[PDB]
């Protein structure tokens, strides 16, 4: 019955439409984008044999003693959000893994999943994180993976507990995962260690990363001073970590910051691999790195040529081709960087219907200001355009500066500022001010999130925030204190099982139970959806994406063997009650579907 | 030439106007998840009484003032914009 | 080239690139070269930002011994245009170099030309350039014709077959032998 499910599920698109919101009406180009030709042999060895044959020390000091620089692709999690709305299909994505796995085999680790990513995939894309993890272990057996996690809560947008945190991790680590990143949206530093032992719990390499934030070279800025960083990264290396990492969402790092910061910090850490991650938002993303380079970096995160800068990494082929005749030496073919860009320049245009581009247009100079993430800037003007604030996307992002103001100069990256973005898309949905909205901040009803913030569910800040404005707030509601996870009522997971059963579940894997529990009104749609229409991310991306017009003949493959070559010979009228007729053709078979 | 066939169009959607204090508006727009407080029931200072939710957003309505409530405009499940006329409290 | 300049009489000394192939090696090298045996005449440099780190290469020609820099609007700049006024005003605050001018007017300047973009739909990018595309080593080709070259093949009809026109401008090339073509 699945393929009959597949024909209903595109006859509905046809006739119907998609049915994610789609935010730029434009209809995907019918460029196919070449597959490289890929050598037969098995892949190479990379640093995932090292490890295995080892522990994470010997995968640490493999990494430190290295002479060269180790390239972080970013071209499947950073991009998408980076240019995209993070809405790229699986489907294509598995168009160049044999030549990843055999061509590529000098890049350190590979940025396979991220929060972001799962939460994408149990709302709005139709896939399963924990499959989409699974069917990627086979096509890449040379490099190892990396994902993004943090401390406190694993996947969701609020604090989690702690046993499920550690189940997630093992889980993660037992299907095949390989290195763990771990940060939390404050600088708290019991986050920060929980999210570290639960790293090294499930085993295996525990890498720490840092925010970035304001100017650590302007003696002006006194909040976030060398010594604020310095003495927080001791913490961190007290509490135990494998490679050090930094954290840059805005790319505010100068070539002049980069350079103090990277010698201040390998100074007394001679023996931890740096880590390097940052945005080109404001253009000049490249010489910093190359400053960075030259200083002390170990690791340096770089986008592939046709996803990068505007807000993305900088590209492969600025940074091959600039370190040439210097004993830097990245020492990689860009003949192979060539058709790699030349594939996603192809594959791009298929997702021309959400394409920040269309409003980016350009480098957007005047960032230190808006001091907006990178990957969050497309997101902020999805929503907005949603609730329908997408007119005065330029008026939303102007109240961004004076939320941050009103609570204060804060480090924002996830659960920091879409708080925020929502303080900013209230204050221009009211159409108000600053000054007044922190008068009467009593009566006038706010926002739930920014309600659970100021409770402290997220931690406490480092500079704090203002009391008149939580006492005017918060009011007469119950403040938790400290770490609220260490308080928090840890919750069991086995009777999740059952009442998954006992509702719509027959074959649910502890992955599936994890996912239910942790999202799980958007679980039961994605199932009971899928369950009526079929098995979807088995079909082309571009085929569905437009899915336009009739005497088109397209075979999905569902299962080897069976091509399951659709033919829409025709279609039909209403005939009583709005139900119309759609003809298909099969292989070899025609049906007709209402 | 008035043209007779107009036909303007019917709309409905009560507005809730700024000067009154007592009539109620939606902060953001999006769908009712529940509302608290019946037709002629007793409200509180700084107690919630409706939540809303979005795409990914949720607020819940916070009472202005201190009375009783005359009638509920939005019942339950329906497609609400911002700042319309939805509850009066006295 | 330079001497036999020099001897015959100028002003100011200027550096043409196209394609924009000043590596920062080649930039520091070729800027303290030319300023060895003149720390008195002006000297120019004019790039385009098409590989994608023009700015960085910038930075090193001025830091060596560079006195003039052609530097672009921030919309109007990138992909294959001038560097950016931002990343040039912005880099340049604790340094000795000390461009010292006002970056919140150069934001405004810099909207206005956003802004204005928008009218001419009919002639940008566009598609074909979504990114900023390396591969400029290979190609060879100015930075200054590419919008032309796109509307002449166009014209003509080869804008479907663009892509087999510019892999045929290396080809063409090398058979004239490898020339300066500006
Ligand atoms: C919902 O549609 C998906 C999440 C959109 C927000 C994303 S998540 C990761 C980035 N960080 C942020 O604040 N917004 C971005
Ligand atoms: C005709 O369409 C206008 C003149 C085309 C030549 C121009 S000159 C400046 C650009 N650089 C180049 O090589 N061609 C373009």
């Amino acid at each position: 019955n699945r393929a009959q499910k597949l024909l209903h599920y595109l006859g509905h698109v046809m006739v119907n439409g998609p049915t994610t919101p789609i935010p730029v009406k434009a209809s995907p180009s019918p460029t196919d984008p070449v597959v490289p030709a890929v050598p037969i042999g098995p892949p190479p060895a990379g640093f995932r044999d090292i490890l295995l044959r080892e522990g994470p020390e010997g995968f640490a000091r493999a990494v430190r003693n290295h002479p060269g620089l180790l390239l972080m692709d970013t071209t499947f999690r950073d991009a998408h959000q980076s240019l995209l709305a993070t809405r790229v299909r699986t489907h294509d994505l598995k168009k160049i893994a044999p030549y990843v796995a055999h061509n590529f085999s000098k890049l350190f680790s590979m940025e396979n999943w991220g929060g972001a990513t799962f939460d994408v995939a149990m709302r709005f894309l139709y896939e399963c994180p924990w499959r989409r993890l699974q069917e990627l272990r086979e096509l890449i057996p040379n490099i190892p993976f990396q994902m993004l996690l943090r401390g406190a809560n694993a996947v969701g947008y609020t604090n989690y507990p702690d046993n499920v945190v550690f189940k997630f991790c093992e889980v993660a680590k037992e299907n095949g995962m390989d290195v763990f990143r771990v940060f939390d949206s404050l600088n708290y530093l019991p986050n920060m260690l929980l999210g570290m032992e639960a790293a090294g719990s499930a085993g295996g390499v525990v890498e720490a990363a840092i925010s970035y934030t304001g100017d650590v070279a302007d003696p002006s800025r006194t909040k976030y001073s060398l010594q604020y960083y310095m003495g927080l990264a001791e913490e961190l290396v007290r509490a135990g970590t494998h490679i050090l990492c930094i954290k840059d969402m805005a790319g505010l790092l100068k070539p002049t910051a980069c350079t103090m910061l990277v010698s201040s910090l390998r100074d007394r850490f001679p023996d931890l691999p740096l880590h390097i991650h940052t945005h080109d938002t404001s253009g000049a993303g490249v010489a910093a790195m190359l400053a960075c380079a030259q200083a002390g970096a170990d690791v340096v995160d770089v986008a592939a040529d046709s996803m990068s800068g505007m807000t993305s990494q900088p590209s492969m082929g600025a940074l091959v081709a600039c370190t040439r005749g210097t004993p830097l030496d990245t020492e990689v073919p860009m003949e192979r960087v060539f058709d790699y860009s030349e594939y996603w320049e192809g594959a791009r245009g298929l997702y021309a219907a959400f394409d920040c581009t269309a409003t980016m247009k350009s480098g957007n100079s005047d960032v230190y200001e808006n001091e907006i993430p990178g990957g969050q800037y497309t997101n902020l003007h999805f929503q907005a355009h949603s609730m329908g604030l997408g007119s005065k996307f330029k008026e939303v992002k102007k109240a961004y500066v004076e939320a941050n103001q009103m609570l204060g100069d804060l480090i924002k990256v996830t659960p920091s500022s879409k708080i925020v973005g929502d303080l900013a898309q209230f204050m221009v949905q009211n159409g108000l001010s600053r000054a007044e909205a922190e008068a009467q901040a009593e009566e006038l009803s706010f926002p739930r999130s920014v309600v659970e913030f100021l409770q402290g569910y997220i931690g406490v800040p480092h500079g704090g925030f203002p009391e008149p404005f939580r006492s005017k707030v918060l009011k007469d509601l119950p403040r938790v204190e400290g770490r609220p996870g260490a308080s928090l009522p840890p919750l069991d997971l086995q009777a999740l099982e059952k009442e998954l059963v006992d509702r719509h579940g027959e074959e649910v894997t502890p992955e599936d139970v994890l996912s239910a529990a942790m999202y799980p009104d958007v679980f039961a749609h994605f199932k009971d959806f899928t369950a009526t229409f079929g098995p979807l991310d088995s079909l082309n991306t571009r085929l569905f994406l437009q899915g336009p017009k009739i005497a088109e003949e397209f075979e999905v493959e569902l299962e080897r063997g069976k091509t399951l070559h659709i033919k829409a010979l025709a279609v039909s009228d209403l005939n009583r009650a709005g139900q119309r007729q759609v003809f298909f053709e099969l292989n070899g078979q025609l049906r007709s579907i209402l | 030439v008035k043209d007779t066939q107009a036909m303007k169009e019917m709309h409905f959607h009560p507005k809730a106007l700024k000067d009154v204090k007592g009539q109620i508006g939606a902060p953001m727009p999006g769908k009712v998840i529940d509302i608290k407080v019946v037709a002629g029931a007793k409200v509180a200072k700084g107690q919630p009484l409706c939540v809303l939710s979005a795409m990914k957003m949720e607020t819940v309505v916070t009472s202005p003032m201190e009375g009783t409530v005359r009638k509920v405009h939005v019942t339950k499940d329906m497609t609400l914009e911002g700042d319309d006329l939805i509850l009066e409290i006295e």
